[PDB]
């Protein structure tokens, strides 16, 4: 009950699905840059912080 | 003294560690990130001076009356 001409339609459907998946999964989260997350990297320096203005 | 496995933390394969969550859009909340919410007392210092004086004086008054 499934002719062989109907296969590439199914393949196209699944290609659309997996492409919709990979366009999201291709994205990734980079390194965090919030200073509040890294303030203790500077708090723990071997010298006190110079607020120079 | 100790094998390399103990030092590097793995016998054969180094397992991936799940990174720390950040909670974007707000300050980190840790045991060391609490000074953002709780600074040293700075609002009622002069009231502290006054209340210390009055506490000393009232205590001395009632203590002397009790003793006498
Ligand atoms: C002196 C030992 C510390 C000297 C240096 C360290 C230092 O002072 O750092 C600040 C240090 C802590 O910093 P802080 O946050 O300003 O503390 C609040 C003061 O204690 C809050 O008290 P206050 O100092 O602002 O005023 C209280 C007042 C009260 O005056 C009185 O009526 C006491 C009368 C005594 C006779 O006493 C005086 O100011 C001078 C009279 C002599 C005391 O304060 C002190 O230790 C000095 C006062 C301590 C007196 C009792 C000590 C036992
Ligand atoms: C009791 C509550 C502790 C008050 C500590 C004040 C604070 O915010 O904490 C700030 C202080 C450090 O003060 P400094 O940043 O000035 O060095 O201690 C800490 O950073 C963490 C204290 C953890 C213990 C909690 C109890
Ligand atoms: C020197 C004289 C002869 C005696 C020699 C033996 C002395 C032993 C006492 C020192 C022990 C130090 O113990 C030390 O513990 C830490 C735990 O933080 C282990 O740390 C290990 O495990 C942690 C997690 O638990 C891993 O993430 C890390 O990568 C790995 O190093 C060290 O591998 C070990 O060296
Ligand atoms: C005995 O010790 C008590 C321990 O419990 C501490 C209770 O903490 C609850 C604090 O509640 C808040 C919630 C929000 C805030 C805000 C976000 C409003 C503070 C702000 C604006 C300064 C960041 C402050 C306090």
């Amino acid at each position: 009950d499934v002719p062989i001409e109907k296969i590439p339609e199914h393949a196209n459907v699944l290609l659309k699905k997996i492409d919709a998946c990979l366009e999201i999964l291709s994205k990734d989260i980079g390194e965090v840059t919030d200073a509040e997350a890294h303030e203790m990297y500077f708090e723990t320096s071997k010298f006190q912080i110079l607020h120079i203005y | 003294p100790l094998p390399n496995a103990v030092v590097q933390g793995y016998t054969s394969v180094r397992g991936p560690k799940r990174p720390l969550d950040h909670f974007y859009g707000r300050t980190p909340l840790n045991i060391d990130t609490l000074w953002h919410w709780v600074k040293f007392p700075h609002r009622y210092d002069n009231l502290r001076f006054a209340v210390c004086f009055w506490a000393f004086l009232v205590s001395a008054h009632f203590a002397n009356k009790k003793q006498r």
